[PDB]
């Protein structure tokens, strides 16, 4: 199943992409009680 | 190694497009 | 040859394993593709591409020793209701894309399992299937889903023929051990050319390998290096290959259904976004 | 090619469905 | 050509959750 | 008055009063959903394994005849062994997602330790219920897969052969090996995951989620 | 200015009617499945 | 936006937000802002997907187990490729076996090995981000080496 | 400290305040352990019920000799077959006993009669399992048995074909129907006991025992 | 013997005993008395009642199904003699299976039936109670008729 | 007789509807029932109790239209291994208590399949066998459990004989309709009585109803009933009967093991209420 | 199963009586808040 | 119909001595 | 005569039960 | 006159470990059913 | 009969066990 593995390669990369784009996003600008 | 290309580009890529989206109609109702 | 599979090989060209029986003769292993749509209609003509690539600009041994070009053939095994399409269902350019090609069914009523070559190895790199998908509608034997598709592709001559004697494009290799002592070429002018190896001493011994003409020779004179030892040098530069792949016979209702139901799922989820943003006022009406 | 095309016409055509009601609901 | 819209549909879902499961809550 | 009804009895504002004492605070993204995306894909396993037990018979000569009747016989089989088939691959990349999710933003340090532990206990469960379905067809791969996986065990020098024998019914795969396996996969590992789940719900239910970043 | 009372009833019956569509939508296959075939 | 801030003159939010908890006391309410209608939007997504998935590329069925005839290119699924790779070129057996273990009970020791720090954001521990993008990138070799041939399944076919 | 360990992260000791907050008033005699004895009897049909679905194979040609078989050759089989057919006797046996003891001493009137319906349907569910468990071993007892309850819904005038069809999987009794029947034992009827069992003690514990006499 | 009396200065519970409730505030102390004592004891006699008849009369087996070959003296289980008393006498099949529903249903009502009372003891409400024991009698009456041959089911070969 | 079921049935004595052939002749229904003890050891000889009860003092027709008494006859379906104790393994009072029972195997390798009968009905109101259970450590075709036994039990002439033709232990009918006119007996000094019934009119007919005798008459002159009308009444007075038991081949161990556990069980008990009590005083020491 | 139907008719008898004891006794001698 | 009446008389009658002997024994002990 | 006293064994675990049951909670 | 610490964990020791014995007992049967025939 | 002999004589011996227990826990 070549598209299910595009899918979990796509969706994992994509998905650590965005996980570091939140840690950076809140790295930058700490929210209330950040931290 | 042809469907597993497309499957890659997209599901990674047309994430972004719905993020836009999204972004794009909280601009047009202006939060 | 391809035929030669029927004629070894009469009930299926594919083993309980899916090693495909070719790969019994032409003992080499070059890569091999077959490429289709990921889906079909049913009562559709499509395109099923076989791809036999190999260096064009290099020959191999002929069966007389010469340094002839090589050939292309192939086996495709097609689900259950698949077959060739009817000269007259094909258009033009498919049909030009084709070519001359001789599709010939594995045995009588089995027109899913086509043999195709020997095909020239220059012009057919690639080999075109111009196939007809059945219409479960019509064959109550079919049905819509997925299924299996089994290429097994070749170029280059084998190395073992339909009688068991083996052939002049494979390695060949001592059989005791002992002294060496002869290199000449008796030749016939009714029977072609061959070479001579002897063997001596050790116990006695006085057997002579006599082995075809075409490989080459890494040997002088003089040796005794067990038995299995490579003195001819492999000239082969072909090769089997498998490759399998998978096809949808599709039902466009089941599509066109599933369309309808997205598309209310959709409108479902906007409508929920929607209420919880009209919540969002009532909600900033009560803050302080 | 014609994918794409589709694509963009489908969210273009739920998306203008969207901005649509939600001016059709505020509006009025 | 209606398998090309078969998956376009399926892009086209996965697009609009991630669009309106964000627009919904000020995504991210 | 049904809510006075209720009420009178149950105390049934209790259960709304709690509901609505929760708040999601801002730090929340979308990656918070992939755990409860792993679950909804857990509830369409269990809706559509369920349907299939109507018509799988687990023995080695009906079983692939029977897959094969789901397929093409019943009505909209298909959609629901495709659907068993995607949603049971969705449930695995969403759990690896959540995992991603809970590593990468601290979740999992004190006070909520337990909670990964159950999460890996489920995750070994997952696991479990994708190996153990994989040969439930009794097809090649299947079969073959099993074959394989039956026999790692073996490795272990006290109590390997045992542990293998156990899992297969006997020295060999067969109909003992797709009883059990069935048993497995249609028993067992429910009501386990069922369990682990409850316990991971009720501790996050009770901790609440982590703090920001 | 301010949705009445009968506003809200409105994108509820919007919203959730769609929502059963897609409930039903999806039950019905599931109810023919479990009836055998003939 | 719809927020409720926190409450810093309640001792019993402090207790809590002191224990690493509490933080389901303040935002945006949980209901019905979220749980009734932004779920069933996720909800109905997923099975969407699914569905599409399952209708565009229904399930396959193979040809039935022949006990006395074993396959060539034979795989679990995607999920097992790195334990796969790992089990087949690891000669010591056991020491594979355990090698498998290791992930599962690995990972039950994680929280206890980061209770040394008490950061969450990856940034604030950039060891423990290292080791698990670097472990991120040996399970993917791994498993992309699971499809390739024995021979050149850890070179990967380059060096 | 283990319990500092547990007590620091779930509030160990809300539970244990909670269990010895609990007394149980004079009014409370022997019989007032014949729910409790019916719950044992379950437990019991879920272990041994459980083990025997590690060798029971559901098919016509099948059931019979794995029945035997268990019996015959696998240990301790036929005192876990044993322990499941008397133990399922005793459990609606205890049940109606149970029944007896609610009745006859009003715990069902207001405000406890949802426990009296989840009671009442517990009891459609557990013959059910009665039922269902039957007709497993696919001796000629168990068949005609089949054949006779699964005729009966016919009687309804306008859906009770499609209600007798659903049940036997055909118009006849058959191979489909020993495989609905047994995923109808084996995976329905827990569920939904255990869910209805979950209702029946939760609303029991919530409110108490009914008061004295 | 180990008593803790009610505490009628607690309006919370007042409050409870009001609603027929608050029956688990006194009385002796449920643990450990009662459920680490006790409960085991009812458990393991349990337990070891069924072991002992499981073992001194064992399941049987018997003969296998004939589809073709209708056996004479076919009943089902105790508990469902009184039923299948009733659907065999009944002619009318669809009054039989009503009757049959009759009794689930039936039961559901019962606590909305006698609402209009307030009493649990059995003696100080003798119309259910007589109606109680008439149902149970006509009950085992039925049952006991479901053995005997059908001519004699119902008059129980007496009158 | 019980051997005429060897002969007309051959395999087996009971139908898969489990209804013993010897139904087929003797119509009749007395009650008939079996005894044996609930358990027994394995390799134990015990007794298994027949009882085919009837008025002792009650006369059936004879063959040739006396009064003479009535026998007894059985078939006992014993569970595989068992069969009949032989005879030195039978203790004296059993020995004298089964009397000169002439126990018969149904067929070759059947022996727990036993035949029983013509016996005399007067001292044999009930049959005792003497049988010796199996013992599952010697032979491995044989298991501890719990079994079936099937009773077939009769007393009294059958109505059907093996060829097909009737006896004179039933009642007679009438073949259409027309007048009677005739009672005689013209009997041979070769064969025995019999008895003249004639028919006529309606459709010409002269038709005779020849009977045997041995039942009575309730028919005078000059009628026609149908087809089917009791002229001669029911002379029968004994019939067939069957009864099921069940008995446990018990394995000592198992109960002795039994035995243990439930003692086990008992002082596991005790010694709960015991700690119970031990703490009812550490609590009543905490009173006020 | 005789033995069987024998426990039934027996516990049930039997658990019939003790309510119905339990009854009465209560009914003479009302125990607090015995109502 | 002879186990029948045994486990009827039995299982109804045994009760009694288990009651009476856990009488005895709260006698014996004094309660 | 082994199956006597595993029958009485029954007997015996029934009464002993109800018996400690009873002695256990001053029973009734 | 009053049962001290030690007297408790040895009624504790009886009751519980004799509740062993039969859970051991009664467990011990159902691990030799799962084990397969040979 | 036997059965009943040995049904007094295992309760009486469980009974002597328990009053024996009792004693011997008591008065020591
Ligand atoms: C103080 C006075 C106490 C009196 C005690 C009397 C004890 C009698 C013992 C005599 C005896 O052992 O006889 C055997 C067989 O008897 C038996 O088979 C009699 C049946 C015993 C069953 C009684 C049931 C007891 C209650 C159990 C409660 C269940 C709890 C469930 C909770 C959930 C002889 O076998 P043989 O000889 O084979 O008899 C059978 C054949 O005739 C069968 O046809
Ligand atoms: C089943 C699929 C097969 C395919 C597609 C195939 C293909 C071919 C092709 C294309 C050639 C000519 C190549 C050239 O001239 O350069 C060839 C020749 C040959 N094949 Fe096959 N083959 C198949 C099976 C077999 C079998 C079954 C045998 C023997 C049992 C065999 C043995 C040989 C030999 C010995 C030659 C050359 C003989 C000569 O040159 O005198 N191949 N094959
Ligand atoms: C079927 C498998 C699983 C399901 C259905 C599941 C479900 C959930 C859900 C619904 C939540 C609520 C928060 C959220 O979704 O972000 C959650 C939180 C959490 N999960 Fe899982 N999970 C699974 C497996 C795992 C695994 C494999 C791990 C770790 C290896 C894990 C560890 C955690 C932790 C530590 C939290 C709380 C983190 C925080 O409070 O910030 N779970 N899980
Ligand atoms: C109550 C829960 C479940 C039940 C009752 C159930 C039931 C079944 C049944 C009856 C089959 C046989 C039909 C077939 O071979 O397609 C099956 C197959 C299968 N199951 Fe499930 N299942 C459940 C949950 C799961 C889960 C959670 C997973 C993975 C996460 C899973 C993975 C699979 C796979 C991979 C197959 C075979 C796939 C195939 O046939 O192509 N199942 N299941
Ligand atoms: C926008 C969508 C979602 C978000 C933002 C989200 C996030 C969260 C968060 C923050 C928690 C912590 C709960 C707490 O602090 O009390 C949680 C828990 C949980 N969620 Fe989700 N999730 C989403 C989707 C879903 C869906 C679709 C489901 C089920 C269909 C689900 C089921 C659960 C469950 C069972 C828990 C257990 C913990 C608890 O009950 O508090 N979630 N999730
Ligand atoms: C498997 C079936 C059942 C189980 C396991 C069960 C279990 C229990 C348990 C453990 C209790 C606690 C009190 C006690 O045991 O006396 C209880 C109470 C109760 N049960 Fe059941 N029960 C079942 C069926 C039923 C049925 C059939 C009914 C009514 C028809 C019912 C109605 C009630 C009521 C009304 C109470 C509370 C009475 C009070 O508060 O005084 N239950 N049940
Ligand atoms: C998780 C719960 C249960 C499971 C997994 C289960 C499983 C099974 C299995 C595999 C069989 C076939 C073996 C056989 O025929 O003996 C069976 C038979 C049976 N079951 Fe269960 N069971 C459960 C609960 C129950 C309950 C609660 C009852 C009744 C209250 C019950 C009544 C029966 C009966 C009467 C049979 C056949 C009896 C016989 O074979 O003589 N079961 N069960
Ligand atoms: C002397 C023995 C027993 C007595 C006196 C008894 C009586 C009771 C009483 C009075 C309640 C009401 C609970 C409340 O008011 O909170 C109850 C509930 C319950 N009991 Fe029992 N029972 C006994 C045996 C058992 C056994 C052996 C079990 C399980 C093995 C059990 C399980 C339950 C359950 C699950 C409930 C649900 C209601 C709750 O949790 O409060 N009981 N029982
Ligand atoms: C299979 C078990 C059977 C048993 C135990 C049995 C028993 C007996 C007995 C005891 C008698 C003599 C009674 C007396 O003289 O008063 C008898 C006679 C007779 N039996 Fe049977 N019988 C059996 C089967 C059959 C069969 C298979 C047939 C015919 C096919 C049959 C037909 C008759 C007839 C016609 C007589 C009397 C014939 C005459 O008196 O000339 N019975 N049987
Ligand atoms: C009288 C019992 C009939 C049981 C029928 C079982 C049918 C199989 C599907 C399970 C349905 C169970 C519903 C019980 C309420």
């Amino acid at each position: 199943e070549p598209l299910l593995d595009g899918l979990v390669l796509g969706l994992v990369f994509a998905t650590l992409g965005g996980l570091f784009y939140a840690a950076y996003q809140q790295y930058k600008r700490p929210n209330e009680l950040g931290g | 190694t042809e469907e597993m290309l497309y499957a890659a580009l997209l599901s990674f890529g047309l994430i972004f497009v719905g993020w836009g989206l999204g972004v794009l109609l909280l601009k047009i109702q202006g939060a | 040859y391809p035929f030669w599979a029927q004629q070894t090989y009469p009930p299926t060209p594919r083993e309980p394993t899916g090693r495909i029986v070719c790969a019994n003769c032409h003992l080499a292993a070059k890569p091999a593709e077959v490429e289709v749509p990921q889906s079909v209609l049913p009562d559709t003509v499509f395109k099923a591409v076989v791809k036999i690539p190999y260096d064009t600009k290099l020959q191999q041994v002929a069966a007389d020793g010469s340094k002839v070009g090589l050939n292309v053939g192939a086996v495709l095994m097609l689900p259950e209701g698949f077959k060739i399409a009817p000269e007259e269902r094909i258009p033009e350019e498919l049909k030009k894309e084709v070519g001359d090609v001789y599709f010939q069914p594995y045995k009588e009523g089995q027109d899913n399992v086509l043999l195709v070559g020997p095909l020239p190895g220059e012009q057919y790199q690639e080999i075109v299937f111009p196939v007809l998908s059945p219409n479960p509608t019509t064959d109550k034997n079919i049905h819509f889903g997925k299924y299996a598709i089994h290429l097994g592709a070749n170029r280059g001559r084998g190395q073992i023929y339909p009688t068991g004697e083996k052939s002049n494009n494979n390695v060949f290799t001592a059989s005791a051990t002992g002294t060496i002592t002869k290199i000449a070429k008796e030749e016939d002018e009714y029977g072609n050319v061959k070479y001579q190896v002897s063997i001596q001493t050790d116990s006695g011994k006085t057997v002579v390998d006599t082995i075809p003409a075409g490989p080459e020779l890494i040997v002088s004179e003089g040796q005794a290096v067990k038995a299995g030892e490579a003195l001819t040098n492999n000239p082969n530069v072909g090769g089997f290959g498998q490759d399998d792949t998978e096809i949808v016979l599709q039902d466009p209702n089941r599509v066109k259904w599933m369309i309808a139901f997205i598309c209310l799922v959709m409108l479902a989820q906007l409508m929920l976004i929607l209420k919880k943003k009209q919540v969002e006022k009532v909600q900033a009406a009560e803050m302080n | 090619i014609l994918g794409a095309v589709f694509y963009i016409v489908f969210i273009a055509l739920f998306f203008g469905i969207a901005v649509g009601i939600i001016f059709a609901i505020k509006s009025i | 050509e209606i398998d090309v819209l078969g998956w376009v549909a399926l892009l086209v879902v996965f697009t609009w959750s991630i669009a309106m499961v964000v627009w919904g809550r000020n995504g991210l | 008055n049904v809510y006075d009804w209720f009420q009178e009895r149950l105390e049934i504002q209790a259960l709304a009063d709690d509901v609505t004492s929760k708040y999601v605070p801002p730090h929340v993204n979308i990656f918070y959903c992939l755990g409860g995306i792993t679950l909804t894909c857990f509830l369409i396993q269990f809706a559509t394994g369920f349907a299939m037990t109507f018509y799988y018979k687990p023995t080695v000569t009906e079983a692939y005849a029977s897959v094969q009747y789901i397929m093409n016989e019943v009505s909209f089989g298909w959609l629901i062994r495709s659907i068993h088939r995607w949603s049971a691959s969705m449930m695995v990349l969403m759990m690896i997602l959540h995992v991603f999710r809970v590593y990468l933003t601290g979740g999992f340090k004190k006070p909520r330790e337990l909670t990964w532990i159950s999460g890996v206990i489920l995750a070994v469960i997952t696991v479990s219920f994708g190996v153990t379905g994989y040969s439930l067809p009794w097809d090649q791969v299947g079969y073959w897969a099993v074959k394989i996986v039956s026999g790692v065990p073996e490795a272990i020098p006290v109590v390997g052969v045992l542990i293998s024998d156990l899992l297969r019914g006997g020295s060999s795969v067969g109909q003992a090996t797709l009883t059990r396996y069935y048993s497995a996969h249609t028993f067992v590992l429910p009501w386990l995951i069922a369990v682990f789940m409850l316990l991971h719900f009720l501790m996050i239910r009770k901790q609440g989620i982590s703090g920001p970043l | 200015d301010v949705p009445d009372m009968g506003r809200r009833q409105f994108m509820n019956l919007l919203a959730f009617g769609t929502v059963t569509g897609v409930a039903l939508g999806a039950l019905y296959p599931l109810v023919k499945y479990f009836i055998p075939p003939s | 936006a719809t927020l409720k801030k926190p409450d810093l003159s309640d001792p019993k939010l402090r207790a809590k937000l002191a224990k690493g908890m509490g933080h389901n006391y303040y935002g945006e309410p949980a209901w019905p802002n979220d749980l009734l209608y932004v779920f069933p939007v996720v909800i109905m997504g997923t099975f969407a997907c699914i569905v599409a998935l399952s209708v565009l590329d229904p399930a396959m069925v193979g040809e039935p187990a022949d006990p006395f005839a074993t396959p060539l290119e034979i795989l679990p699924e995607w999920y097992l490729y790195p334990v796969f790779q790992i089990l087949r070129s690891v000669p010591n057996k056991l020491l594979g076996v355990l090698l498998m273990a290791s992930v599962p009970l690995g990972l039950i020791l994680v929280p206890f090995i980061e209770n040394v720090n008490k950061f969450q954001n990856p940034f604030r521990r950039p060891v423990a981000t290292t080791i698990f993008l670097f472990g991120t990138l040996v399970t993917i070799w791994l498993g992309i080496g699971a499809t390739f041939p024995l021979d050149k399944t850890l070179t990967l076919g380059l060096f």
